[PDB]
C-alpha cells in the first residue's frame, strides 16, 4: 500500500478486482471442502449399513423418520423407493416398467445432488485461467503509460522509470497470487467429486438390480 | 449457504490483512 | 486446467532491452 | 494510439485481433443465449414426457411444428419417424428395427450437436493462438526498431521505450482477446457436455421403451 | 534488414533447421486436413447408401469394380464381404465361426486403414514436443558466445554485446515459432481423428451384429 | 554456510518454509508409496499363482481367517467377496443371478477400497511438480520489484543495496525448482505402476466372477 | 576440449550426471531400435504365417525344440498350448474351463515380452522430463557462490565475474542437451510400443478365438 | 504419449539474464 499508489485508476481499479478473486477463491476452498469431506464419509457409513442384514422396507420407514432433511445417498434411496412405490400401486405401470420411472428419479436427485455440492467450482477453473492473463493486462498497460513519459525527458538513465514499471510488475505479482491456490482446488475437488460420481453411479446400477429383482419377487 | 460464505470470507479476510501487514513490515 | 503464462515471455523482452541503451 | 503509425504487417495483426476480439463477444452473448435457451425447451419437454400422452399425440404434436422443431423433441421426432418408417416394412425382426433405430437417433444427435456449438473451437483455437500472434507482433516491431538503432549509433536512451510500447500494445490486445474467449471456453464446454448427457439418458430409456413396449405397435 | 549474416554460423543453422520443420508441419496441415475433410465427406455418403435399404448382395455387386479405388469404409466393406463370402464358400462347418471370421477381416482391415489414416500426425506431435527446447538451446549457445566473447574488453562495456544478444533473442523467439501451430493443429486433428474412429467403431459393431443374424439364414 | 533465514525478508521465508519441509514431504511419500507398491507386487504373483495351486475353492477361505484383520490386495477381495458370497448362499439366495450380481457387488468395492487405500497422497505429487516453479518465479519477480523500486532513489549504478535482493532472486527460483524433480519422478511411475495394479486387479475380478458363476450354477 | 575443460568444484558431480544420461539415451536408442524393429519383423513373419493349413499340434510339435529362440509370439503360442494340454489331460474340470488358464498363460507371457521390450523407454521418459530440470538446478548456485564470494564489497573492476557467469550457465546448456534425444525417443518410440501391444492383443484374441472353438469341437 | 508444452526452462533462462543484467 506504501508503494501501491499509482496515478492511473486502472491500476488500483484491477488489483482490488484481483483481491476480491482472492477473497472467493479462498472462502470457496475452504466452504466447499469442509462440506465435501462431511459428505464423503455418510456414503461410506451408507454403504455399510444399507447390506448389513436389514429389510429394505425397514430403511425406508427409518429413512421418513429423516423427512425433509435429507442429503447423500440416503436421499437417493428415499427418492428411488417412493418412485418405486407410487408407481407399483394397483393399477399402474408393469412390473418391468415401474423400475424406469424409479431409475429417472433416483438420477435427477443424484443430478442434483452433484451440482448442489459442485455449486462454486467452476468458478475456480474461469478465475484460474484469466488471473495471470488479466495481470499482464495491467502492466502492459502500465508500461504504456511509462514509456510515453519517458519518450519525452531527456536523460534520467533507468533512475526515474522505476516505478512506472515496477507498480506495473506488481500486476503479474497479483495474477500470480490469483492462479495458484484456484487450480489447484479445482483439481482436486475434481478427483473427488468424480469419485462421488462414480460411487453414487455404482449404486443406482446395483440398485436398479435390486428393484428389478422386487419386482421379480413383488 | 450464504451466511457460511460470509463466515469464510471473513476468515480469508483476516488472513489477507495479516499477510499484508507481514508484507508491510517487510518493506 | 494448467496455468499458462507464455505471453510473459514478451514482457521479458521489454524488460531486457531497455538497459543496453 | 498509434495504428496509423504502425507498419503494415502490425496494422494486419492488430486488425485481426480487435476482428477476433468482437467475434468473440459476439459468440459468447450468441451462444450462450441460445445454450440457455434449448436448456428450457428441453427442460419443458422432458416434463412434457412421461406425462402419460400417448407417442403417438406426441408425433402428432411435432409434425404441427416440425419445421420449426427445434430443441431435444427433435430427437424424440426422428426416432419416431424412423420406427414407423421401419415398420411401415414388415419384412424385418424385433431386434433389425431397433438398431436402426439407434443409428436414427444417434445421427440426430451428432446433428443436434454440431448445431449446439459450431465456434467453441474457434474459442479454443484463439485462446491457444493469441499470445503467439502477440509474438509476432513485437518481434517485428523490435526488430524494426533495431533497424534504425543499428543505423545511427548514441546509445538511444531515450528514443526507443515508444517504439517498444508499440509493439508491446500487439500483446496487449492479443491477451485482452485472449480473456473473454479463455473464460467462455470451458464455460460453455461443460454445458454442452451436461446436455450431451442429457441428451445420451434420453436417447438410452427411448430405445429401451421402443424395444420393450412399442414392439407391438 | 535480414539481420542474419552476423552469428557463429551455428545459431543460423539453428534457425534454418526450425523453419523447415514450420514449412513440413503447414505442409503436412494442409495435407491431412484436405484428406481428413474428404473422409468425412465419404464418411455420411457410404452410411445412407447402406442404410437406404437396400441388400447386402447389391452393395456388394456394386462395389468389387471399383476394388483399388475403394478408401475408408468402402475399403473395409469390400474386405471384410470377401473375407465373409471366401470363408462361407470354403468351411461349410462354421454354424457361428463364419461370424468371427468376418469381424477378424473388418478388424485387420480397420487396422490397416487407421495406419493409412493418420500417417503424418505423430511427426507434428514430435516437433511440437521438441521445438521450445531446441530453440531454448540455440538461444543458450548464443548467449554463450556472446559472453565467452566479453572476457578482454575494458570496464565490461555491456552495449558493444548488441547484435549477439539481440539474435539469440530473436533465436529463442523464431526458436518457439512451430511450438505452438504444431500443438495446436496436433490436438485438434487428433480430436477429429479420434471422433472419426468413432463413427468406424458404432460401423462396426452394427455391421457385426447384422452380420451375426443373418449369415446363417442361408 | 547455510546463511537463509538470517538475511530474510517475511515473504521469501515464508516461501522457503511453505517448499522445504514441503519436498522432504514429497520424499517421504516416495518412500511410504514404493514401500506399499512393492509390498503388494511381491504379493500378486504369489496369490495368483495360489489361485490355481491345487487349492480348492472352500480351503482358501477356511485358511484366510487366520490373518482376518491383517488382509490386503486380491486375498482380501478374496475374502470379502467369498464371505459375503457365502453368507448369501447359506439362506435361500434362490436367484443365481442374484448371488452373481452380489458377488460383482461385493468383489469389485472391496477392489476399489484396495485401491484407493492404497492409492494414497498421489495427486499431491503433481500439484507441487505444477507450482513449485511458479512459487519459486513469484519470489524471484517480488525480490527484482523490491530492489528495483528502491533503485529509484539513487542515480549512480551504486549496485550496494541490490545484491541482498539478487539473493533473495535466486534463492527463491532455486527452491522453487528444487522440488520439481521428485514430484515428476513419483507422478508418471507410480501412476502408471498403479495402473498396473488396477489391471491384474480387475483380472482378479473377472476371473474369480466367472468361478462363483460357475459355482453358482454348479450348486 | 573445445573450449575448457577446468571441472569446477560441483561441475564434479554436475554436468557429469548429466553426460551420464546424455550417453545412457544415446545407446539405449539404438539398442532398443535394433531389438524393436527385430521383434517386429518376426512378429508379422509368424502372424502372417500363422494362416496356413498347419493345425496347432504340428507347429507346436515343430516349434517344441526351438526352445531358446523360441520368444515373441511364439512365446505366447508355446505358453498357451502347454497349459492347455496340461490341463486338457488332465480332465478333472468343465471343457469350457481351460480358457482361464489359457489367458493366465497368453497374457503373462505378454507381459513378459512387453517388459524386456519395454525396458527403459520409461527412463527414456524420465530423462526427457528432468533434463532442463538438472541443467537448471545448479546453474544459479553457481552464480551465486560466483559474486557473493566477491573479493571487495563493491569491486567496480567486474570483468573476471562473466566468465564466471557462463561457466555456471553451462549446467543449462548440458542438461538440456540431453532433452532434444530423450524426447525424442520417447515419444517415437512410444508409438511403436502401442503398435506392438495393440497387434500382440490381436493376436492373443486370435488365440483366445481358437482354442474356445476348437476345445468345444477337439 | 504426450500432449502438453512446458514453459518454465524457457521464462527461466530469460529470468537469469535479468537477475544477472541487474549489476
Amino acid at each position: 500500500l506504501d508503494l501501491f499508489l499509482k496515478a492511473s485508476l486502472l491500476v488500483k481499479l484491477i488489483m482490488l478486482i484481483l483481491i476480491g478473486f482472492s477473497i472467493a477463491s479462498w472462502a470457496i476452498i475452504i466452504q466447499r471442502t469442509r462440506i465435501l469431506n462431511a459428505a464423503a464419509r455418510e456414503a461410506e457409513a451408507f454403504e455399510d449399513k444399507f447390506w448389513s442384514g436389514i429389510e429394505l422396507s425397514r430403511l425406508y420407514q427409518e429413512s421418513q423418520g429423516k423427512r425433509d432433511n435429507l442429503t447423500g445417498s440416503e436421499q437417493i434411496f428415499y427418492s428411488g423407493f417412493k418412485e418405486f412405490v407410487r408407481l407399483h400401486r394397483a393399477n399402474s405401470h408393469a412390473p418391468e416398467a415401474v423400475v424406469e420411472g424409479a431409475s429417472r428419479a433416483m438420477r435427477i436427485s443424484m443430478n442434483r445432488e452433484l451440482e448442489n455440492l459442485e455449486t462454486h467450482i467452476p468458478f475456480l477453473g474461469t478465475v484460474g485461467s484469466i488471473s495471470p492473463y488479466i495481470g499482464l493486462f495491467g502492466t502492459v498497460w502500465g508500461i504504456m503509460h511509462a514509456f510515453i513519459a519517458l519518450g519525452a525527458v531527456k536523460q534520467a538513465t533507468l533512475q526515474m522509470v522505476a516505478p512506472g514499471i515496477a507498480e506495473a510488475l506488481i500486476a503479474t505479482a497479483i495474477g500470480l497470487f490469483a492462479a495458484i491456490p484456484a487450480v489447484m482446488a479445482y483439481n482436486r475437488l475434481n478427483q473427488r467429486v468424480n469419485k462421488l460420481e462414480l460411487n453414487y453411479d455404482n449404486f443406482m446400477e446395483e440398485f436398479t438390480a435390486i428393484l428389478h429383482r422386487q419386482a421379480f419377487t413383488v | 449457504q450464504n451466511d457460511k460464505l460470509k463466515r469464510a470470507i471473513i476468515i480469508s479476510a483476516v488472513l489477507h490483512v495479516i499477510l499484508f501487514a507481514a508484507l508491510i513490515w517487510s518493506s | 486446467s494448467e496455468i499458462n503464462i507464455v505471453p510473459l515471455l514478451d514482457v521479458l523482452l521489454v524488460l531486457l532491452l531497455i538497459f543496453m541503451a
